[PDB]
């Protein structure tokens, strides 16, 4: 994977000694080239993960996330061009360095071989985002935002470290290939429950899970837009990639202690989706929407069925493209109106034709029209959960109905209706943010044509 | 027939021919402990490098 790693780190010298105006052009073009090179990673064998090196390996689960990160990186590059114009060149290059460093840690995380190496770069993503959230934020609270996001993830991260090093002393290795191949049943000894626990809350705190999610509304609604997408699109999914990994050994414990988190989640998305319907800030809805969508994933991983894992993977990638779009969409409105209140700028279809479309299928992908990959992930979860328990259907079915309730609500309360006559600064929609939405949406329908590439290794 | 020994003569180290045997264990020492396994053998490169976590070499 150094055919991706080496060019990615080579973006640092190139972006750090380019001209004072070419930093945006240079970073965007070669990051896209990295995305094209990363597209070759879509190739997967029947069941053998691509073992490029001793310390790097990939399969049908890592690559779709890998392409998601690499494809994403130019998207914040173009999104940040708007509000980063009024800055010095050296600080601007510092911003680009954080994004590239964030990307580089992401690729190493997904391509990691053993759990400890995965853990190091996994957590290492906290540092670049911590600077992004805090240094370049917009409001006073961002200082409290960073601490909330940092400690929450760390509070669960440290128990996993103790459990991980404990794995090495007991099993003899932490390599994922050996762990799955040398998998042994886990006893129900009272120590083993905490052993199971210490490998879980690390992944579910950043999912986020119901209860342990408050950093999500306190960061995504408050981070800079560029940091907002990568947080929602991929960073939450870091728990997903880990959980499919760590569950290979933590069996058959999952049968019992999934329950306290299952209905914690099962009552979760319905509860969270209710909060989304009754927000006042724009970005607060999508943030609360993200945990709601992430909640069905938690059930998908934990239930441990092949169908749910495919549904987990599809919903994971689909939500990333979606949540990035709505966060980008909110940023476009926030920039002109200098706020994020929902009913502040209702009724803008008459002035924003193309935006009103970009609202339209972005919300529809949030409603998950058929046959968008959102349903393909969502429906697979439903069938797996129903096979587990019939009474499941009412809950998340009601959730995706209250999900439908709000997912038109901002469409009504941002585009439908009459403009505000005192507002007179909604200028012609610039092609930059405009083309940004195009690059968000077309891969969604393109992947809809051939979804078979994003169901993970269980397909 | 006695002559006073000169200075330092009485302080010389003398030798005697006692017929008693030399005590093999004057201190009655117990059995000496066996030495620990001797360190020997040839040195070859460490198997699979450091063998610590993700460090292949």
């Amino acid at each position: 994977m150094l055919k991706i790693i080496i060019p990615t780190t080579m973006l640092l010298p190139m972006t750090w000694m380019s001209k004072h105006n070419m930093i945006w052009i240079n970073a965007t073009v070669h990051s896209l080239l990295i995305s094209l090179i990363s597209l070759s990673l879509l190739n997967q064998l029947g069941e053998n993960s691509l073992n490029f090196s001793l310390t790097f390996f990939s399969d049908s689960l890592s690559a779709p996330l890998l392409v998601l990160t690499t494809w994403l990186l130019p998207l914040m590059l173009m999104a940040s061009q708007s509000h980063l114009s009024k800055e010095t060149t050296t600080r601007k290059k510092l911003y680009i360095t954080m994004l590239i460093l964030l990307q580089l840690f992401l690729i190493m995380t997904f391509t990691a071989t053993e759990l400890i190496l995965f853990y190091i770069l996994f957590e290492a993503t906290l540092v670049p985002t911590l600077i992004i959230i805090t240094r370049w934020g917009n409001q006073t609270e961002r200082l409290n935002a960073g601490l909330y996001f940092l400690f929450y993830t760390l509070a669960g991260s440290l128990p996993l470290l103790v459990a991980l090093v404990y794995i090495q002393n007991t099993t003899g290795s932490l390599n994922f290939l050996i762990i799955h191949y040398w998998s042994h049943p886990l006893s129900n000894s009272w120590s083993n429950i905490f052993m199971w626990l210490a490998c879980i809350m690390a992944f579910m705190v950043k999912m986020p899970l119901y209860g342990l999610h408050l950093w999500l509304p306190k960061a995504h609604v408050e981070a800079p837009i560029a940091g907002s997408m990568v947080l929602a699109a991929v960073l939450l999914k870091l728990g997903g990639y880990g959980m499919m990994r760590i569950t290979t050994i933590l069996n058959p414990l999952t049968n019992y202690m999934a329950y306290p988190f299952l209905m914690l989640s099962m009552w979760g998305m319905i509860m969270t989706s209710s909060i989304c319907l009754r927000q006042t800030d724009l970005k607060s809805l999508i943030a609360y929407s993200s945990v709601s969508h992430m909640a069905l994933v938690i059930v998908a991983i934990m239930i441990q069925t092949p169908w749910s894992f495919m549904g987990a993977t599809a919903l994971m990638i689909a939500h990333g493209l979606t949540s990035s779009m709505l966060f980008c969409l909110a940023n476009t409105n926030y920039e002109r109106v200098h706020s994020r209140t929902m009913i502040l700028a209702r009724g803008l279809q008459t002035l924003l034709p193309l935006m009103a479309t970009w609202w339209l299928m972005a919300s529809l992908t949030n409603l998950a029209l058929p046959p968008s990959i959102n349903l393909i992930g969502e429906l697979f979860i439903i069938t797996a959960s129903f096979s587990w328990s019939n009474i499941t259907i009412i809950l998340m079915g009601m959730n995706m109905m209250i999900t439908a309730l709000y997912s038109l609500y901002m469409l009504i309360t941002t585009q439908r209706g009459k403009y505000t006559h005192h507002i007179n600064n909604i200028k012609a929609s610039f092609t930059r943010e405009n083309a940004l939405m195009a690059l968000h949406i077309l891969p969604l329908l393109l992947l809809t044509l051939n979804p078979k590439m994003i169901l993970g290794p269980l397909y | 027939g006695w002559v006073r020994p000169d200075l330092g003569e009485l302080s010389k180290v003398t030798k005697v021919k006692t017929d008693r045997p030399l005590p093999e264990n004057p201190y009655h020492s117990r059995a000496r402990p066996e030495p620990n396994p001797e360190a020997e053998g040839d040195l070859k490169p460490a198997k699979h490098g450091s063998r610590l976590f993700f460090w292949t070499m």
